[PDB]
């Protein structure tokens, strides 16, 4: 069993440098690149007493590759794997795809090809990017379509960072988001999402970080993305494979947009005063304010859910916990899937970073919930797009790249068809 | 003499099968390395019925562990008794089923079934006389339900005269650790009813109910649940492993307990089941444990037997006891519960006894029960199957491996046939 | 008494021949220097059948190592047992064949064959009674196929009454370490079918398949492959080296296994073949190793025997065993596989047994098999030969040494004659 | 077993001084000319505790002989073997052949004759030159024809440096290349080729030498030419003789123009981070950008191939590697040779120069591939020649030497016949 993880854009590599420091600390791998079958799925054996990750950090702008090369994790990462471009994407879906995209994909597509030949147990893929700009929308979408025609059958786990309703960083983000989702709807088997304002809510009420930064945001992202693959790295009472997220969560091949949320999140001084057992974390993960994406699940219905635990978590009590969740009539499951639960247990506990904001805990859970609650988020994203599309705002840049008004309307009606399906399936 | 070839399919099947070889190895007195250190000569007399003689007085088990993932064998091989099994029997694939009946039945199993059928063939030819096959699998998941049911059909055509024992755990609505459990359950029972002559319908929530009420353990893990179901496997195969006053082979149980060919889904049980603190406050005599066997709590299935009627029940006793007390106790249980026993059979209680009880207990008995109450567990799986199938929910993953929706409708018709059959004799 | 003159031609022939003298020297208990240190008296009784008495109780082997390059002898002479061979037998040229059948057969061999024929003549006259010649060569390359086949024809006319044993490894399409292998293979079998009365058709990929599946070694080198093929050479020559209850000379094997003069291309095998960790989990009894011998995995050729039918098979057992178990096991293998044995012969299984097993094993047996499945390996060499010959590819190097294309067409006709002959009796 | 190696021109001797330093370092031979059967094939026994190479560096211009005489390898090389001329060839095929060639060949042809009498195991010849100028075209071609009439039967391994399509050093190079190939087509049994721009590509993407020189280019050439003869110097699991390159690579006596490429090529800091096993080097040697000559093998078909390894390389895994290459339908072999592979193994590992750019590795491979991919290179070389031939450009120098328009047309139609054969054999 093995897997490879690529990173795209500023959002990807800032997760990449932040998550791989956590992976090397779990397996006792020092930052200098050295210290049995637990680290094999992410790290290779480099001859004798040395390892290397199976990853590639690619970005068109060189601002982010040079600091990783001259950072503290210089010897851990391979220097040739750190790919750097020549020209910036400039928050344009077209520019990072066609002009700058076409001249660099030939290096990375052949690189990951030969990087798979030394591998033998490639279960799938998981990518890290953000459709809020150009590199994570244009270059990523070109990568997904050219990988699906080559491999196709293998899974792809998309982890994109979407914008909040009112809070945002860019101003032309819905154009990049609506254009790239036209290609991501059919080529992605599953795609987890994260919001930028909701994650601030996680650290505000619970962790009490009144002045957080993107460094603190990525550390709890590392807990999420490492928990889903914790079953493959270590043994457990009920192990779950990476392909389990395709069968048990995707009821239909185009409805593959689940939410995400994680618990417990607690500070140092609060960790010793709060009791930690499976009950409150099962009550807290379904809490609407503790979600990683701004969607009200009370308005919608859950299609599918999967619970994976870590640490000393016995199976007799967690089955009682979900039984209390089913009889709770606050939330409501859909009639098309009454047995909407997938339980998973792992003995390896959650680790902590030296000097990190998160405290140590004997157990944890990662809740990925499939629901129709993202339909109102997409309609709101499409609603704000119609105001700018009617005035032809920010259109002269994209048509100056080579595109035209055709795919603008194709992305609109395709997003309208996505809304037509989520209202039909929720009946 | 009457060798039984063991087979372990799926994650849960390997776990309960691993506990099965552990608990009987202590009864026969086998070390984890494989050498004999038993105290009695009768332990070695019928050791060949599962094991094979090897060099240095070593005894290897005939356990063929099959699974579509490699990590499951690493946990079993690294166990306490993991070193006794043969390395050649550890045959397995690389890609798991991912909880899909179609993958383990058409694509992942078809490439592996050609390799494992060669392993069971050489083991069956090396024996003196083949009796049957003892399977451990689960209706949940893909490797247990899809591949585990498929190999029985290949063994059915190869050995149509030999019996087929299957200890099959199945899901429940209260304890459900899988989203795609009713599809795997509804498709598996279609294959089990035509091929398997014997099926022990065990439910997980009943094992949780057994450990909670009568045992009252504080922290029951999966290993404690395996100890209950593994003891029932050792109890049914007691008569052909030690002497007894009234021996009953596994085929002898089949003729008594299978009144019709499709009515071979039974409700196993085990007794005595007592806590560590409530042992001194209890007598080990035969009448007190008998009423515990017929109690709804002791049975390892969620169906309350008082909602139906017993077709035919078997009680395989163990230990030195009075035959009159066994013969008089089986009378009064059916006399004062004549409403819960069918009137069109004069005597429904089969019985058997052995002289060598388990280690650590002086007397014991194992309950096997055929009753119309088992249909309650099938219809709740049926309405769960019908609820998800009526809008084609979670079917597109099954169609990728060439599976058609007609087979889902055929399994639904067989599921309707099962619940109507038990309702006929109620 | 019945001396056998050994001969080693080619690089691979010298390697497997070097392992052949190494493995049998341990069976007889010979030091690398040449002195006797065996424990039993029977080891010294039939030591003269390969070796010769010398001063100081030294025993020199009758190994005539021939090769068209000098560096091959330096590796053999500098080996562990390289110092026991006679220096006079090390006769060799300077210019290699360069993987050309024509060079070793017309130019490089013709200048050297006059020197080596004087070496085998004096060795054959010094013996008490010549039995046969044991050759080790390879159909690949030029020195093994060209010169190694040529010396047999000179020995055939000189000793037409004596048998000719040839352990000839041949290429395969999956493992091919030579571009000009089918030309060397197609030309060599034309000479082997008319001269050699015995030929053990060994395939390299099967030895890789044997070491991978049943042995599961981590890093098999060429030396490990030589240990398998060298054991088969020691197994066939066991009856005329130690006492036995049913002796079978190499001529006795020929009369039983060669039903027609051209059908002398067999499929050798050896058993038991077990890993270091799977030895404790296995019994050394006779019925379990017998089914391993008839299995497709144990055979040292890529042809699956289930695609054809056995003409006549021989099993030369070794070690103290029950004759009834050997006589009853040979019956059931042909009874339950009657479709894979010819109906126009009533009994196809030859058998033999010896009292002195190999060192380190209590019981063992060697499989020699004549079957129609061997034609599959010839036609794939034929279509490879026809694919390159139909446009005269890589022929101009052969024509430089005076060779004509008619001989390539004649070898192609003989290759068509071989595959049609085995198809007749299928 | 023995062999002799001559060198011609600036390109030859700059390879000669660069390759012989590597040969003396393998066998523990100090630069002062002194320190059993391993060094016998290249170096002789000079009485007692002293050796000398079996080579001759000949060049018409004296610029290159005097620096080797006064360099650092003064005592290693014989002073009489270092032959020097009197007048420069001046990038003229005619001048280095007839005017200046005829007065110096009588010294060197008789010298190598008596130099073979002390030898006894002369397997063949291998020469080093370049048809991009005059000395490596005129004087070399006169040497090949006068050696083939004397010996003939012995093999000759030509290692010429051909120009790139657009990058070049001279300006009248196709006249020298097309004229000398008329004689080299029939007298050469085999001829490996190297390009000047492709080898820069080897050190750019892999070794990351942004400012290389011809010193660095010749060190990896020394690894190539020493690997092909590594089987003769040291024992191996499957030894291959020098004559194996004639039978297993030449399907027809006039089609004897194979390509060349080598792997692994990796820097110092990248050697410790990259894993080194037989899989990726077998995947990398067939890579089109890692070739030593600018030809696209995807357009053509392979006629014959031979793989020779070094170091600890077991035979069971390399047979699996080529099996993965055959089923890979990216490349395609010709139907006239399905078994187009020749495997070779050697236990002696690849050595490194003290202070050299190449890093140490436990194993390596040298891939010489025969294919029809050079046909488009010859047609491009002939295409650029037709533009200059039509205007009679640079013709007054050659006719001033003694030649005329006859052999210009004979070289043209002979090169046209070479193109006619490569298109016929590729059907
Ligand atoms: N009484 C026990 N029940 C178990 C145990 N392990 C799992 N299970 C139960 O059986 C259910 C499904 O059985 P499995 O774990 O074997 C799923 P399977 O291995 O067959 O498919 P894949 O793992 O997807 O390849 C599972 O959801 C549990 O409710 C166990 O150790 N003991
Ligand atoms: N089982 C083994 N096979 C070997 C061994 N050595 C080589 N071979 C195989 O036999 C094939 C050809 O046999 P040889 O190596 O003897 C070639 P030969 O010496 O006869 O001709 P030249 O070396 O060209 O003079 C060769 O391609 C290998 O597939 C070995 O040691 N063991
Ligand atoms: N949660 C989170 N989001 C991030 C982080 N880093 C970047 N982002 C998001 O990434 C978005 C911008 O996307 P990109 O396409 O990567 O922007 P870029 O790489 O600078 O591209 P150019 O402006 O064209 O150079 C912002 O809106 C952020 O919300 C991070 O560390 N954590
Ligand atoms: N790869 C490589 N090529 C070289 C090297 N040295 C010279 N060359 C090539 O040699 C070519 C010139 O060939 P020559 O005939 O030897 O030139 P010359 O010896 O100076 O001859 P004259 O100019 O007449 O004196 C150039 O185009 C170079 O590409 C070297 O060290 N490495």
């Amino acid at each position: 069993r093995e897997c490879i993880s690529i990173h795209v854009g500023q959002a990807g590599v800032q997760i990449g440098n932040a998550c791989w420091e956590l992976y090397c600390l779990e397996h006792g791998i020092q930052p200098d690149g050295q210290m049995d079958d637990s680290f094999n799925t992410f790290f290779s054996e480099t001859g004798a007493g040395k390892h290397v990750p199976r990853a590639v950090f690619v970005d068109l702008e060189p601002t982010v590759i040079d600091e990783v090369r001259t950072g503290t994790y210089r010897q851990l990462f391979h220097p040739e794997q750190l790919i750097t471009g020549k020209e910036d994407a400039a928050n344009n879906y077209a520019r990072g795809h066609y002009t700058i995209g076409k001249e660099i994909i030939d290096l990375v597509l052949d690189r990951i090809r030969k990087l798979a030949d030394q591998c033998t147990g490639l279960q799938g893929f998981l990518v890290f990017h953000s459709f809020g700009g150009g590199t994570g929308s244009g270059f990523t979408s070109l990568l997904m379509e050219r990988l699906s025609v080559d491999y196709g059958k293998k899974s792809k786990l998309e982890f994109s960072i979407y914008p909040a309703p009112q809070v945002s960083t860019a101003v032309v983000e819905p154009y990049n988001s609506i254009l790239t989702t036209h290609t991501t709807l059919e080529h992605s088997d599953c795609a987890f999402m994260v919001d930028n304002e909701a994650i601030y809510d996680i650290c505000r009420r619970n962790l009490d970080i009144e002045r957080p930064t993107y460094t603190n945001l990525n550390r709890l992202i590392s807990q999420i993305v490492s928990s889903i693959t914790a079953s493959l790295r270590f043994d457990g009472a009920l192990n779950v494979d990476l392909t389990e997220f395709q069968t048990n969560l995707v009821p239909y091949p185009r409805i593959h947009f689940p939410l995400a949320t994680y618990a417990p999140v607690i500070s140092a001084e609060k960790a010793y005063h709060e009791q930690l057992t499976v009950a409150e974390i099962t009550n807290a993960c379904f809490e609407p304010a503790n979600q990683m994406v701004k969607c009200d699940p009370r308005h919608g219905k859950y299609m599918a859910c999967c619970l994976l635990y870590r640490g000393d978590v016995v199976p007799k009590d967690v089955n009682a916990a979900i039984a209390t969740i089913k009889t709770k009539r606050t939330i409501q499951f859909v009639d098309w899937c009454p047995t909407g639960f997938k339980v998973g247990i792992n003995y390896q506990p959650p680790t902590v970073v030296p000097g990190g904001d998160l405290a140590k805990v004997q157990r944890a859970v990662c809740m990925l919930s499939n629901t129709t609650a993202i339909a109102e988020a997409w309609a709101r994203l499409d609603h704000k797009f119609d105001l700018m599309y009617a005035k032809r705002a920010f259109v002269h840049w994209y048509v100056g790249e080579g595109m035209e008004e055709g795919e603008f309307s194709e992305a609109r009606e395709d997003m309208a068809a996505l809304e037509k399906d989520y209202e039909e399936v929720g009946a | 003499m009457r060798e039984i070839v063991h087979i372990q399919a799926g994650q849960c099947g390997n776990q309960i099968g691993a506990k099965f070889w552990e608990v009987i190895s202590d009864e026969h007195g086998i070390d984890p390395t494989g050498s004999y250190h038993g105290d009695s000569d009768l332990q070695l007399e019928r050791i060949n019925v599962y094991y094979n003689e090897a060099a240095g007085n070593k005894y290897v088990p005939r356990a063929i562990l099959v699974d579509l993932e490699p990590g499951t064998m690493d946990s079993v091989r690294s166990g306490p008794f993991g070193q006794i099994f043969r390395p050649d029997n550890f045959v397995f694939g690389q890609s798991g089923a991912g909880n899909n009946w179609a993958k383990g039945h058409y694509t992942e199993g078809a490439e592996l079934v050609d390799s494992v059928l060669d392993v069971v063939r050489k083991e069956s030819e090396s024996c003196d006389c083949l009796q049957g096959f003892q399977l451990t699998h689960s209706l949940g998941g893909g490797t247990g339900s899809g591949m585990g049911t498929l190999l029985i059909s290949k063994i059915r055509e190869e050995y149509p005269d030999r019996i087929m024992n299957t200890f099959s755990v199945m899901p429940s609505p209260k304890v459900s650790d899988t989203v795609v459990e009713p599809y795997n359950a509804t498709l598996s029972v279609h294959q089990l009813v035509e091929n398997t002559d014997e099926t022990y319908s065990i439910d997980n929530e009943a094992l949780y109910d057994i450990c909670f009420r009568t045992l009252k353990l504080t922290t029951p893990t999966y290993g404690d649940l395996n100890h209950l179901v593994s003891a029932t496997m050792s109890g049914v195969t007691t008569c052909l492993r030690f002497p007894g006053q009234l021996n009953a082979d596994l085929r002898k149980l089949a003729v008594n307990m299978v009144p019709f060919p499709r009515l071979h889904f039974f409700m196993p049980g085990f007794a005595p089941l007592t806590s560590r603190g409530s042992q001194q406050y209890r007598a080990l005599t035969v009448p007190e444990l008998t009423q515990q066997m017929f109690d709804s709590k002791n049975m390892m299935a969620a169906c309350d037997p008082r909602h139906g009627r017993y077709l035919t029940v078997a009680a395989i006793f163990r230990g030195r006891m009075s035959m009159k007390e066994v013969d008089e106790q089986m009378l009064n249980v059916q006399n004062k519960n004549s409403s819960y026993f069918v009137e069109w059979i004069p005597n429904n209680v089969k019985t058997a006894v052995c002289d060598i009880p388990p280690r650590g207990l002086k007397m014991s008995a194992t309950f096997i029960g055929n009753s119309t109450a088992i249909q309650e567990l099938f219809k709740r799986i049926s309405e769960q199957f019908t609820a998800m199938f009526r809008r084609k929910a979670f079917l597109h993953w099954y169609t990728g491996e060439g599976m058609d929706e007609m087979e889902f409708t055929e399994a639904e018709s067989n599921m309707n046939d099962l619940v109507s059959e038990y309702q006929q004799y109620q």
